[PDB]
């Protein structure tokens, strides 16, 4: 099966520069061109880049050309974007694709370049707690953070279940914020125990918190 | 620059509708045009490739036709995991270009939200700063009105709303809507509400605590 695995993504500042890799496996890499596709948040696909399976002829799109080199390794499978003199219109999710008898046959899960001179701050989590109710609902506050994205758990993963975390909103302050809820039989609140799982990579904060009145 | 525009640029349709969704070529890319589906917030999916060929593992309800400048994406009988938005990618020519995409979005009987407000936890005042957070949960369609009322007063500009993607079952929405204040600010009023008025309730519903109880 194939498996395209991203990295390198991550805060940049304006004029800074990252490396993308792009580690596949499950098929004859080597075999096929390789592309970067990118989407800045909110808009659609846009080709990046193409390296021949060879190695031989790269084709840029004029955005990136002179800042941006395509190149692959034979010997460990893996497709690099190195990226210089990055501006605000680069921040992007990257995703690398190999084409076969179609462009970008398969996908990447893709990594996110956000291109700031904002610092990373993490996220605060607080509860949004429960409860005459009926059957009702509670959850989390994830406030003030920065950069994209914090990932919600609920119960180490465990309750899936009528579970809505929803995308984040920035706010005045620049900081991102969002709320993660579920909804849960008036029942179970005095014996289960409800604990999010928030997770902040980008600062390497990971907060576990627990619910009510 | 090729350019390929797709049309419509979004719509709405039920379970078991036949979807089409074209895409124009600036000029003739013979059939060397890719159809691709993005899950929001995911990688993309491959569909279509050469116009009219079905790639691996995808349903047959999806196909494609088309050749030259005009081209076109079926999904004979939609199924509700099928909102997402669709691109078309021409690559006759570099640089290669997508279409903008279509988001698909299932359209299904209407459905009252169930609504919920959240005091700020006190492991927040004790921060200065105030969410009180509103919940719309599982309705459709996706238009709806939050009103926040603080002892009964209009507000403005202190709200913020974020809605949830189409549920793959069962097609709803959810929203929440967030209202900032001082420390200081809460606690000179009382009467916290939210209002919703939505298509499914007869009149606007109110979710209400008071600051004490």
């Amino acid at each position: 099966e194939v498996q395209l695995v991203e990295s390198g993504g991550g805060l940049v500042q304006p004029g800074g520069s990252l490396r993308l890799s792009c580690a596949a496996s499950g098929f004859a890499f080597s075999t096929y061109d390789m592309s970067w596709v990118r989407q800045a948040p909110g808009k659609g696909l846009e080709w990046v880049a193409t390296i021949s399976s060879g190695g031989s002829y790269t084709y840029y799109l004029d955005s990136v050309k002179g800042r941006f080199t395509i190149s692959r390794d034979s010997s460990k499978n893996t497709l690099y974007l190195q990226m210089n003199s990055l501006r605000a219109e680069d921040t992007a999710v990257y995703y690398c694709a190999p084409t076969t008898v179609v462009p970008f046959a398969y996908w990447g899960q893709g990594t996110l370049v956000t291109v700031s001179s904002a610092s990373t701050k993490g996220p605060s989590v607080f509860p949004l707690a429960p409860s005459s109710g009926g059957t009702a609902a509670l959850g989390c506050l994830v406030k003030d953070y920065f950069p994209e994205p914090v990932t919600v758990s609920w119960n180490s993963g465990a309750l899936t279940s009528g579970v809505h975390t929803f995308p984040a909103v920035l706010q005045s302050s620049g900081l991102y914020s969002l709320s993660s809820v579920v909804t849960v039989p008036s029942s179970s609140l005095g014996t289960q125990t409800y604990i999010c799982n928030v997770n902040h990579k980008p600062s390497n904060t990971k907060v576990d918190k627990k619910v009510e009145p | 620059d090729i350019q390929m525009t797709q049309s419509p640029s979004s719509l709405s349709a039920s379970v078991g509708d036949r979807v089409t969704i074209t895409c124009k070529a600036s000029q003739n890319v013979r059939t060397v045009v890719a159809w691709y589906q993005q899950k929001p917030g995911k990688a993309p999916k491959t569909l279509i490739y050469l116009a009219s060929n079905r790639h691996t593992g995808v349903p047959s309800r999806f196909s494609g036709s088309g050749s030259g400048t005009d081209f076109t994406l079926t999904i004979s009988s939609l199924q509700p995991e099928d909102f997402a938005t669709y691109f078309c990618l021409q690559h006759w020519s570099y640089p290669l270009t997508f279409g903008q995409g279509t988001k698909v979005e299932i359209k299904r009987t209407v459905a009252a939200p169930s609504v919920f407000i959240f005091p700020p936890s006190d492991e927040q005042l004790k921060s200065g700063t105030a969410s009180v957070v509103c919940l719309l949960n599982n309705f459709y369609p996706r238009e709806a009105k939050v009103q926040w009322k603080v002892d009964n007063a209009l507000q403005s500009g202190n709200s913020q709303e974020s809605v949830t993607e189409q549920d793959s079952k069962d097609s709803t929405y959810s929203l929440s809507s967030t209202l900032t204040l001082s420390k200081a600010d809460y606690e000179k009023h009382k009467v916290y509400a939210c209002e919703v008025t939505h298509q499914g309730l007869s009149s606007p519903v109110t979710k209400s605590f008071n600051r004490g109880e």
